[PDB]
């Protein structure tokens, strides 16, 4: 009983930035990429790790040399063939300080040799650690055993890219026109802000296994909008934001259709590190003290989100020895009333408060966490702080985080792979993806003596020391850890509420009658 | 990856 068309519209919740995988850095984007391109490894519904552009792949015994063997008859959506160069080429660009891209630093973590060197401008590209050792066999060298290398290689910034097209077009070889990919769909069309259309790409490896022939992503930021057009039948899956008013109901009414992932996901307040007056821990630690983690949890979501005070997940693979903070045990007025001494002792006062902004994306579930943190903020310290709110389109959100044109900024980070160091690294001195700008010697040091160590317990107690380092500096405002909400019709399958980065691929997705 | 949400 699988339907007759194989059609499905599903929300992406915001128009991305690019569909060009090194000039971005969010969901939206990979949710795009992930359809129209496939690197070595992909993930089925739970994300489990399956074959991709690779059949084949095995390391050296000390993790620190991986080699893939590519099929031999893939072609790109155009008819070229997928070749080790494909790949040399892609990550040789992602490094490429020319490229900018804002996952730069991703071969940094795998520790791919002289990636950081690239990065930092003092080797050429072509001195990357990774080789065709023939036209089907790419080989990648780190400086440091990885033995979760295969789990990195699924991310969105290390898709391949069509050598050949790319080289002949420039950054011009993404407009829907001349898009070349290796994955299990096309571009069939795009309107800004409305919708985006696919189609089957006949030339993927696989396409005898896609079912879904066609599919729609539309651009809807608010949940209400997202969760009515689902009620009037006009798409099958939400994405991943439910309203917390609505979400009770919505569980007992709508029974079986609504999901809930738990996912490797922090959502934080991020404070602009070199910009007065949050370059100042005293500052930073008081706003830390007087933000209620519970009440947003609880009674502003309320839907499974969990409260957090560190950046890393615990419940992550080798996050099990990171503390929360000895803080966040203290009852709230123990903590209201040092946050007020320092603000006290940082010159603020009920007739000169702090004054910030809050940036968050275009969202009312993100605006009304933003409404309750003013909120709990000012009452907390009895008038000492004074929040505004400015929402910007997402594209102009990522846009002014990279840039630092920010107090405090609403952050999201969700696992690009099932290990603590995914979190880990995004605060690095020198990390492409700190858009914090925090920098702590100490932190890069506890973090840099990780990749040595050999065995597990190890690595886990250098991130418990990276996390107290973090903790101790107040260098961002962890809130909680993510549930990843989602209505899904009861003739979608495939969807399965157990992949911890909640990705969805259309190749893994049927329509039953 | 920064999530939308």
């Amino acid at each position: 009983q699988l339907d007759e068309k194989q059609h499905i519209v599903i929300n992406n919740g915001a128009e991305p930035q690019s569909f060009d995988p090194h000039k971005t850095e969010g969901v939206p984007e990979s949710n795009v990429a992930y359809q129209l391109l496939e690197g070595l490894v992909t993930s089925d519904s739970e994300g489990k790790l399956q074959p991709g552009a690779a059949e084949s792949w095995e390391n050296t015994p000390d993790f620190k040399t991986w080699t893939f063997h590519l099929r031999k008859d893939a072609k790109w959506s155009n008819g070229d063939p997928v070749t080790a160069h494909d790949f040399v080429f892609a990550w040789r660009r992602l490094v490429d300080p020319a490229t900018a891209a804002p996952y730069a630093s991703y071969l940094s973590y795998l520790q791919v040799e002289n990636a950081q060197d690239i990065i930092d401008g003092k080797k050429k590209p072509a001195e990357l650690g990774v080789e065709a050792k023939d036209d089907y066999t790419f080989v990648v060298h780190a400086t440091n055993p990885v033995p979760y290398a295969v789990s990195l290689t699924t991310h969105q910034s290390l898709l391949p890219l069509p050598q050949k097209v790319v080289e002949k077009l420039g950054d011009a070889w993404v407009k829907k026109e001349n898009y070349v990919g290796n994955g299990a769909y096309k571009l069939a069309n795009h309107i800004i802000n409305e919708k985006i259309e696919f189609e089957r790409n006949p030339l993927y490896w696989n396409d005898k296994e896609t079912v879904i022939n066609s599919a729609t992503f539309l651009a809807i930021e608010n949940p209400s909008t997202d969760v009515a057009r689902y009620r009037a039948g006009d798409l099958d899956m939400t994405s991943y934001g439910l309203p917390p008013e609505q979400f009770a109901k919505l569980k007992k009414e709508l029974l079986g259709e609504v999901y809930v992932t738990r996912t490797l996901g922090t959502y934080s307040y991020e404070l602009n590190n070199k910009k007065a007056p949050f370059d100042n821990v005293n500052i930073r630690k008081a706003l830390n003290l007087s933000l209620d983690r519970n009440v947003i949890t609880d009674k502003v979501l309320g839907q499974g989100q969990t409260p957090t005070y560190v950046f890393t997940p615990t419940y992550i693979e080798e996050g099990h020895l990171i503390q929360q903070p000895a803080y966040s045990k203290e009852p709230m007025a123990q903590r209201n009333e040092e946050a007020i001494k320092l603000l006290e002792e940082a010159g603020y006062s009920k007739a000169n408060p702090l004054k910030f902004s809050i940036l968050y994306n275009t969202n009312e579930n993100h605006k009304k966490v933003a409404i309750a943190a003013a909120s709990m903020w000012k009452a907390n310290t009895k008038g000492l702080i004074d929040v505004k709110l400015e929402n910007q389109e997402w594209k102009t959100y990522i846009d002014s985080r990279r840039a630092g044109r920010y107090d405090v900024a609403r952050a999201g980070w969700h696992a690009d792979y099932n290990q603590a160091t995914t979190f880990g690294n995004y605060f690095l001195s020198n990390s492409s993806n700190n858009t914090a700008k925090y920098a702590n010697p100490e932190y890069d040091k506890a973090m840099a003596e990780s990749y040595a160590a050999t065995d597990a317990e190890g690595r886990a107690k250098a991130y418990a020391k990276a996390e107290e380092i973090l903790g101790k500096d107040y260098g961002i405002v962890p809130i909680f850890n993510y549930v990843n909400p989602r209505l899904v019709k009861p003739y979608v399958k495939g969807y399965s509420g157990k992949d911890p980065q909640d990705h969805i691929y259309l190749r893994n997705l049927y329509i039953i009658k | 990856r920064p999530p939308g949400f």
